[PDB]
RNA sequence: CCCAUAGUAGGCCUAAAAGCAGCCACCAAUUAAGAAAGCGUUCAAGCUCAACACCUCCCAAACAUAUA
């Protein structure tokens, strides 16, 4: 993992799935362990971009998704 | 990593408070007592001074310091070299209000010690709180 | 003196006359020392049995171990071992009198409080080592508060008032309904079928 | 169809058939599943043989009972049958075997949340 | 219900939500069992009732989603176990001895090599004792131990 | 006030500490 | 065998039949009963006083930091007269409807910390937040007007 | 060890009922 | 499920024993984390808890559904 572009629209109707994802694992806590990854968070139906350095592009529109499916699916692509 | 000690500025490199307690991360105590003697020189000498020291994984020293302690600060300001034992009913030093206010003005100042309260009662409540837990009577 | 005082093996004055083992000092509900007296917690006996010296040392030792004397005091309710239990010599033939006095014992009936606790302590603090103690006893015992004691007595009143069963043991035994005093004790008219031998049936109304 | 018996509960795995070849050390306990893989007649056969009165008419009675493990019955026995007896257990139908109107007649009991995954 | 459609793209689509029948005969009941007068009147046989509480890969649904009674959640959970083993739920697979009324998991039960004396006989469990309080239309109750 | 409920919390923490001795 | 024994003595059979006939029967109702139907005002007065105090407000998801890092953020915003407030949204959802904030009811959930202010250093706060590639700016509301993050760029600039 | 069936309880109970009515008719 | 800064490496005794070798007080800061309830170290540093922010070979055969 190299980059995650985490994106949501809180001026519009909120989605706490990707925001909870932003709190628990798109924080410095995992980055205290996982140094190479680079989160960046913008703010204006949400969207999570994942830049694999190797050969993929993992984009998740996590409006109706939940945090556990987004996190375990994310880590399913971390194990790859 | 994080290391926090109470190493006094009276003796720079004693040994067992710095030898084996530092001998895991890998140190050079000559630089530590050299820079620690810079910290001895920059303030009043013959006093306990706590450290901040953060041993980097790139193996460098960053000694950060603030005010003196609360132990030898209050007990020395009350003129007590070896304090009370019970500290529930026994007293040696009777310190007035205004003395505590006069030392409390130069207290809420540091960052590493993080006594960063905006009002005055928020700090004098704390150190009068430490004055009840020691052998000093809060006069007036 | 907020600890359990030492309980001796046998009193200073001996008991020279041998006694018959009147096992009705185990049978039935206890009369002496059922309620609290300046206590808050106890080890209630849910059944009768005999306490030896070794039991008294299990209680004194394993209570005074885990006890805060500045927070908790404790009182013996059961007196010192006073009943002389005899044993004949090992592998000797029957008759020839009654055996010599071997060791002393206290009888404890059911509903007796054994050890009262007191002081600045909650029940949940004292549940632990009084349950360990209550399990090391020879009879079935239980650590009981004041509110838990009145709780389970009010429960027994609820059982005696709620039951949809028209036939109780009291109505059958005292009226001699099915000619059934031929099978019952005369004590079963006052135990009312909650005591069998030395045991106690809490579940039985 | 005595291969297609159905024990209730865990009797396939708990119920034990013990026999003894008369030799020493010849005690043979075998569960109902293993014995049903050996011979698919012996469970119904042992059940009947235990039900019959313990006397000398018992084995003449056992020589009147004809057990077959499948749909296949010999022709000489098919030409003797008179009545087919009703099965004592009503075989509960499964979800595939309910018709559509049977499913539609039963109500949906509870509203699922609009957002729940399954 | 909602599904997680993926291909790399992952989206969530709420698809074809059902609803319960408009007239519970016992409104102001609590469980959907309690609302429909079914407190003791279902078994493992009737799969139209069981199937409504089952994940499409055979597992149970949690008590918060279904809003069941605690009692009826353990009862349905047990009946669904007893109905997978009787082959009454064949389409709740992830992708041969006939049984019914099996309390325990078939691959977990040691055979009874020494059934006891007549006064201490080891019996075989049949059915579940969660289903004691069902309506028995016989005079003898359910024998739970054979 | 603030220190009232802080005091009540500290007594509750003491209580949980005195209960969690045997565990 | 004596009347008191060490094991539970076998009863006579009519004794045992009496004991079984006179068992306890609990009552059964026709319907099962389970199938039938200071600090709080400290937060109300305190945070309600914070409602009338601030002219401008902002908020973030301030859970994504360390202790000394929140000390750095606490000191760098201590450099301003802005205040940061970690408080439950449990009470804040009735706070908003009390303060007539209908556009702010869809704002306050999960981990959040108030940035109540009267003087905007929020551009320089953004200057502190641009060095850390996370912790976004959640929308605020100056004088019953909502600020999007684009509005934080416009007003903060 | 011998255990108490339903026959034995129902028999015992109908004797108890005859007994209770004997108690009634001896009360006047 | 989390979640843990600071007066402080609480004083005295103790080589130092720091919440955790013992005595005593057990106040206090933010919104809130006990001068500390379990690991752990000579001592430390590190791990959890309460509380904050989401909330001799077994032994009847058998059988759960039809109205006592
Ligand atoms: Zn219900």
């Amino acid at each position: 993992v190299k980059q995650v572009r985490v994106q949501f629209c809180p001026f519009e109707k909120n989605v706490e799935s990707t925001r909870t994802f932003l709190q628990t694992v798109s924080s410095e806590k995992v980055r205290s362990t996982n140094l190479n990854c680079s989160v960046i968070a913008d703010v204006r139906e949400p969207c999570v971009d994942v830049l694999f350095g190797d050969g993929h592009r993992l984009i998740m529109r996590g409006a109706h998704l939940t945090a556990l499916e987004m996190l375990t699916a994310f880590a399913s692509h971390i194990r790859a | 990593g994080v290391i926090r000690a109470i190493v006094r500025a009276g003796l720079a490199m004693p040994g067992p408070p710095l030898g084996p307690v530092l001998g895991q991360r890998g140190v050079s105590i000559n630089q530590f007592c050299k820079e620690f003697n810079e910290r001895t020189k920059d303030i009043k000498e013959g006093i306990p001074l706590p450290t901040k020291i953060l041993v980097k994984p790139d193996r460098t020293f960053e000694i950060k310091i603030g005010q003196p302690t609360v132990s030898y600060f209050l007990k020395a300001a009350a003129g007590i070299e070896k304090g009370a034992r019970q500290t529930g009913k026994e007293v040696a030093g009777l310190v007035t209000l205004k003395h505590v206010y006069e030392i409390a003005r130069i207290k809420a100042q540091d960052e590493a010690f993080a006594l960063q309260d905006v009002p005055l009662s928020s700090v004098v409540r704390s150190i009068i709180g430490s004055a009840r837990s020691l052998g000093i009577r809060v006069v007036k | 003196k907020p600890k359990l005082r030492f309980i001796e093996r046998a009193p200073l004055v001996p008991k020279v006359r041998r006694e018959p083992k009147n096992l009705s000092d185990i049978r039935g509900p206890s009369t002496e020392a059922t309620e609290f007296t300046e206590g808050n917690f106890a080890i209630l006996a849910l059944g009768g049995g005999y306490l030896h010296w070794g039991h008294f040392e299990m209680m004194r030792l394993t209570i005074n171990r885990s006890m805060d004397p500045k927070n908790m005091f404790a009182i013996w309710r059961v007196p010192a071992p006073f009943k002389p239990i005899t044993r004949k010599s090992v592998g000797h033939r029957m008759g020839g009198g009654k055996g010599a006095i071997d060791h002393y014992v206290t009888p404890v009936k059911a509903g007796r409080l054994v050890v009262e606790m007191g002081g600045r302590c909650e029940f949940e603090e004292v549940q632990g080592f009084l349950d360990q103690v209550a399990h090391k006893l020879p009879f079935a015992a239980k650590a009981v508060s004041r509110g838990t004691l009145e709780k389970m007595r009010k429960d027994q009143e609820e059982r005696e008032r709620n039951n949809q069963n028209p036939w109780t043991f009291e109505r059958i035994a005292t009226a001699n309904m099915l000619g059934i005093r031929k099978v019952l004790s005369p004590y079963d008219l006052t135990h009312k079928g909650k005591y069998w031998g030395k045991f106690y049936m809490p579940k039985r109304v | 169809n005595t291969r297609h018996i159905a024990f209730s509960g865990n009797k396939w795995e708990q119920k034990v058939y013990s026999s003894h070849t008369g030799y020493p050390g010849g005690f043979r306990q075998v569960t109902a599943a293993q014995l049903h893989l050996r011979d698919p007649v012996a469970i119904v056969k042992l059940a009947i043989y235990g039900m019959l009165p313990k006397n000398l008419h018992r084995r003449t009675m056992m020589e009147r009972l004809h057990l077959f493990p499948d749909e296949y019955i010999p022709e000489d026995i098919l030409k003797n049958l008179v009545e087919e007896l009703p099965q004592p257990r009503k075989i509960p139908k499964r979800l595939d075997e309910y018709t559509q109107e049977e499913i539609d007649a039963f109500p949906r009991l509870w509203t699922p949340p609009e957002d729940y995954r399954l | 219900f909602r599904e997680v459609v993926e291909t790399t793209i992952i989206e969530g689509r709420i698809t074809a939500t059902p609803k319960e029948s408009p007239n519970p005969p016992n409104p102001s009941g609590q469980c959907p069992i309690c609302r429909w007068n079914l407190k003791h009147k279902y078994n493992y046989d009737d799969v139209l009732l069981l199937s409504q509480f089952i994940r499409p890969h055979g597992g149970m649904l949690p008590r918060k989603i279904t809003g069941l009674c605690q009692e009826e959640h353990r009862k349905i959970e047990e009946c669904v176990k007893m109905a997978h083993r009787a082959g009454l739920l064949p389409n709740h697979r992830p992708r041969q001895l006939n049984r019914y009324l099996t309390r325990w998991a078939p691959g977990s039960v040691k055979p009874i090599y020494k059934k006891g004396p007549r006064w201490n006989r080891v019996r075989m469990p049949v059915g579940s004792p969660l289903l004691r309080d069902n309506v028995c239309y016989s005079r003898t109750p359910w024998k739970l131990y054979h | 006030s603030r220190e009232y409920w802080r005091r009540l919390r500290k007594q509750n923490i003491w209580r949980h500490n005195r209960l969690s001795k045997n565990k | 065998s004596k009347a008191v024994t060490r094991h539970r003595r076998v009863m006579h059979f009519q004794r045992q039949k009496l004991m079984a006939v006179t068992e306890y029967i609990p009552p059964k109702p026709a319907i099962h009963p389970s199938c039938l139907p200071g600090l709080i005002r400290l937060l109300r007065r305190e945070i309600a006083a914070v409602f009338q105090d601030n002219r401008m407000i902002a908020v973030c998801q301030n859970v994504a930091l360390s202790a000394e890092d929140k000390l750095l953020m606490r000191h760098q915003l201590r450099k301003h007269k802005i205040l940061m407030k970690v408080f439950p949204n449990q009470v804040l959802k009735p706070f908003l409807e009390d303060s007539k904030y209908q556009n702010l009811l869809p704002l306050f959930v999960g981990h959040n910390m108030l940035l109540v202010s009267e003087e905007p250093k929020v551009k320089e706060m953004v200057r502190i937040l641009r060095t850390v590639p996370f912790l976004p700016l959640l929308g605020g509301c100056i004088d019953d007007t909502i600020l999007s993050r684009q509005g934080f760029i416009n007003y903060s600039k | 060890p011998r255990f108490v069936s339903l026959r034995a309880k129902q028999n015992m109970i109908r004797r108890l009922e005859i007994e209770a009515e004997n108690h009634y008719w001896l009360s006047m």
